[PDB]
């Protein structure tokens, strides 16, 4: 109740809507705040698209080495790695890494297309037991984050359970799970989000998201010093279409729910 | 400070790697990794990354020259006047001059610009990002924008999102 009051006051001071789900795998306990409400995932959905391709590679183990053509017609507002390879190719490994470590939008769209489109990423989520996740659109429009629009949304509870199953559980094969964790740990962006509310000694594998209405998100797997890992989802969105990002709100929520660990 | 639009504009095609770093500030820049032998310079936090420039060079040599300039959220359009109607007036096969007169001389910024035969302009490829009156943001999500791309000064394709 004390943690709940602190998250409510954080949300009130911030002016927006906050969703939090923490899973502590030491005892399977959870801290939940608006954890069954829907939030626009924005780029946090790149984790699911990358994982869907990893799952496919369990049936096609050379898949990450397969080449994908990059063309000018593919470019979608933000693509710092793919634009280097226009009229050339990238491997599915390179596209996964670019999506997860640079949030490259072309990379996301190639991962979505590879498995068959947004509805196929949603079908992958359903196969993991996630009935909440829905991917409806490609980049860049999946980031509109309009209040009330369920497209490209999930809930903090559902995303925390799915990220647990992907990064720590058995949703993926052992080598695929290791590859996903390697990519997320190697993502050094996001230091101002969940990680900024944690002790510097803790190891974090995260993916941030940002979109319209000042939407500011982060999902993470966290290895605290001398502790079993945590899964933390922090979603935040604001009433004004042109609101600026609030990465610090996610850092604050992370500090509140991990205090004492 | 970090990488800026003013630094991007000061950097010219034909400059050496070290001339680029002189202007950009090497504390902002990196090479290798996902960027190969290009030089990638970070500006301010924006979206899920940073506003940035990427500079490509004629070779890996220490004194190679800039033949490619790309940027995201370093440059604002000087007078954005793009509309959905003006976007629909653009046609594949138009020249660059025809496109700019259609969408507005202040509506676009240069997303990427590459001279594969530098200093020759043969084969030049160009991507413009063009914006309606309030579509550009240097930090957050675009609210009405278009991608127009060219080879040899001829429009090869166009795409738009959220224009009205």
């Amino acid at each position: 109740a004390d943690v709940q009051q602190k998250l409510a006051e954080l949300e009130r001071q911030s002016g927006g809507r906050l969703g939090v789900a923490l899973i502590n795998t030491a005892d399977n306990s959870q801290i939940l705040y608006r954890a069954d409400e829907r939030f626009a995932m924005c780029s946090t959905s790149k984790v699911m698209a990358a994982a869907a391709v990893l799952k496919k590679s369990e049936s096609e183990p050379n898949l990450l080495n397969q080449r994908v053509e990059i063309k000018k017609s593919d470019l979608v507002n933000y693509n710092p790695i793919a634009e280097k390879h226009v009229n050339g190719t990238m491997s599915l490994a390179e596209l996964s890494a670019a999506a997860l470590q640079y949030s490259d939008n072309v990379a996301m769209n190639k991962l979505i297309a590879h498995v068959g489109g947004p509805a196929s990423v949603t079908a992958f989520a359903r196969q993991l037991g996630d009935e909440t996740f829905r991917l409806d659109r490609t980049e860049p429009t999946l980031n509109t984050a309009i209040p009330g629009d369920p497209r490209d949304t999930t809930s903090p509870r559902a995303m925390a359970q799915t990220l647990r199953n992907l990064t720590l559980g058995k949703a993926l094969g052992d080598s695929q799970r290791a590859q996903l964790v390697t990519w997320m740990k190697g993502n050094t962006t996001g230091a101002a989000s969940i990680q900024a509310g944690l002790p510097a000694s803790w190891v974090v594998g995260d993916k941030t998201g940002s979109g319209g209405y000042g939407t500011t998100n982060d999902i993470a797997v966290i290895w605290p010093k001398d502790r079993a890992p945590l899964i933390l989802v922090t979603y935040f969105t604001q009433p004004q279409p042109k609101a600026e990002s609030r990465r610090d709100v996610l850092a604050s929520a992370a500090k509140i729910v991990t205090d004492g660990l | 400070g970090v990488m800026t639009g003013a630094k991007f504009t000061q950097i010219q095609f034909g400059m050496t790697r070290q001339q680029v770093l002189d202007i950009a500030g090497a504390e902002n820049c990196e090479t290798g990794g996902s960027f190969g032998d290009s030089i990638h310079c970070r500006g301010h936090a924006a979206g899920d990354y940073y506003a940035y420039a990427t500079f490509g060079f004629t070779s890996a040599a220490a004194d190679a020259k800039v033949d490619s300039k790309s940027q995201w959220k370093l440059l604002a359009p000087s007078a954005p006047t793009l509309t959905l109607a003006k976007f629909n007036q653009v046609t594949v096969g138009m020249t660059r001059a025809q496109v700019l007169a259609t969408v507005g001389q202040g509506s676009c910024t240069t997303w990427s610009e590459y001279y594969p035969a530098y200093p020759s302009t043969a084969g030049v490829t160009l991507s413009l990002s063009c914006f309606d009156v309030d579509g550009y943001s240097s930090t957050g999500f675009y609210r009405g924008s278009a991608h127009l791309w060219f080879t040899d000064g001829v429009l090869q394709g166009k795409r738009q999102w959220d224009l009205v």
